[PDB]
């Protein structure tokens, strides 16, 4: 209905079969649409009336709405198939899209992230200013997430998302927005990078 | 101006010798009075195995406010768009 | 069929723009249509939609008052009027081929354009400080930049441009390690500057 949920990410190897859920109240009595985004393009219509193909869209695609929930299910995924797939309904005159599900085909090995942890610059410290810089790169699959630090520093953080870099393997980056009063305080800051379930962290001291 | 679009789509599946729409498939006959677009669909949502009349049902979709997923006379689906679009025809005035 | 969206680009809060999207390949008249935009990161967000059966419009509660849906079928062109615009409102915006007859809706979405990028910032364009990344790797941080882009240099045995990062005062930052000559010439300036421990 007007809430249609989610789940952020699904993972299969090739050749398996990816289902893809979307949840709404009474959204078997609405009809279903399902949208493919792959990275950096526009989306393109892949499930029209919860169940039909448009013209030109793999066979492997096909569609299901039933109850509240809506599924998108994808046999014997392929590479080009991963993306990010999106459910959509209508209801009291709008549009509503489901929150979106990022479909990762596992084309390689796991690859644990390498990280650099710079300190604040000599320059920058005459400026008033620091800025911790922790560069992650080497990944894969492309989701990481960072947390600062040894008590946790919710404040001052920024992090880029992923992106795949020249051999396909992704990247990120995380700054840590410091005054030179608090870099020299604490003993030293911690970069903890979290990729498939493991962390490896990096710390720094003046 | 929309259904003109569903007119001539009728028009363009009912065309001189193309194989019989949909085989030997048949549906419900339905009244050509008011309700039309969504009798229509619900006539031919269980046709299977014909893909001249995924344009036409997608295109019905548009003219019936509700989702759909009397029987009387079963006639085949190429004289059941020939009715429907004789007077679809005449709604266009 | 081509939905071919302009009229994007940078505007500050309170300011107005005006986008366009020609379409073609198809019987424009006959169709609703629709723009859906997608904030940087982020999911679909439908904006407004225009009946090809009615007059009548539809908006999404965040936009309502604020932007208008128009078209032109002699030009076979939709409009969007964004007005008040907010900092919310920053994303790429899609010209989507919508729905046939009355009830568009029931008939769903097809092709979508290629889009183009709306920015709402408050921010002055401003040029990067340059600080360096003692350590293997050197690197060299680019730091508080407006609007987007910069590109950097070294002149690639192993280096990496990571990509920028948007501060809350609405600045960018962003690094690059090797294993530097930096152009921000939206403000019109060219620094270059070297690493040692």
């Amino acid at each position: 209905s007007y809430e249609l949920t989610q789940p952020p990410s699904v993972s299969v190897s090739p050749g398996q079969t990816a289902s893809i859920t979307c949840s709404g109240d009474k959204l078997g009595d609405k009809y279903s649409f399902w949208f493919q985004q792959k990275p950096g393009q526009s989306p393109v219509l892949v499930i029209y009336h919860d169940s039909k193909r448009p013209s030109g869209i793999p066979e492997r695609f096909s569609g299901s709405n039933s109850g509240d929930t809506a599924t998108l299910t994808i046999s014997g995924t392929r590479a080009m198939d991963e993306a990010d797939y999106y459910c959509q309904a209508w209801d009291s005159s709008t549009y509503v899209f489901g929150t979106g599900t990022k479909v990762t085909v596992l084309g390689q090995p796991k690859a644990a992230p390498s990280v650099t942890l710079f300190p604040p610059s000599s320059e920058e410290l005459q400026a008033n200013k620091a800025t911790l810089v922790c560069l992650i790169s080497d990944f894969y699959p492309g989701a990481v997430t960072v947390a600062w630090k040894s008590s946790p520093v919710k404040a001052g953080v920024e992090t880029t998302t992923p992106s795949k870099q020249s051999n396909n393997k992704y990247a990120a980056s995380s700054y840590l927005s410091l005054t030179p009063e608090q870099w020299k305080s604490h003993r030293s800051y911690s970069c903890q990078v979290t990729h498939e379930g493991s962390t490896v962290e990096k710390t720094v001291a003046p | 101006t929309a259904l003109k679009e569903l007119i001539e789509e009728l028009v363009n599946i009912t065309q001189n010798q193309k194989a019989p729409l949909c085989n030997g498939s048949m549906v419900w006959s339905i009244n050509l009075t008011a309700g039309v677009y969504c009798a229509a669909l619900e006539s031919l949502i269980n046709v299977s195995g014909c893909s001249a009349i995924e344009k036409t049902q997608r295109m019905l979709n548009g003219f019936c406010p509700h989702k759909v997923s009397v029987r009387d006379t079963k006639i085949e689906v190429a004289q059941f768009v020939k009715d429907l679009l004789v007077h679809l025809k005449k709604l266009f005035r | 069929v081509q939905l071919l969206e302009s009229g994007g680009g940078l505007v500050q809060p309170g300011g107005s723009l005006r986008l366009s999207c020609a379409a073609s390949g198809f019987t424009f008249s006959s169709y609703a249509m629709s723009w859906v935009r997608q904030a940087p990161g982020k999911g679909l967000e439908w904006v407004s939609a225009f009946s090809g059966w009615d007059v009548s419009t539809y908006y999404a509660d965040s936009v309502k008052g604020r932007f208008t849906i128009s078209r032109d079928n002699s030009k076979n062109t939709l409009y969007l009027q964004m007005n008040s615009l907010r900092a919310e409102d920053t994303a790429v915006y899609y010209c989507v081929q919508d729905g046939l007859g009355p009830y568009f809706y029931n008939y769903g979405m097809d092709v979508w354009g290629q889009g183009t990028t709306v920015t709402v910032s408050s921010a002055s364009t401003k040029g990067p400080s340059v600080f360096p990344l003692a350590p293997a790797a050197l690197g060299c941080l680019v730091k508080d930049y407006f609007p987007e882009p910069v590109t950097v240099s070294w002149n690639t045995s192993g280096v990496h441009t990571f990509p920028a990062v948007l501060q809350s005062s609405g600045l960018y930052s962003l690094s690059s390690v090797v294993t530097c000559n930096v152009n921000h010439k939206p403000s019109n300036t060219k620094v270059d500057k070297k690493v040692e421990p």
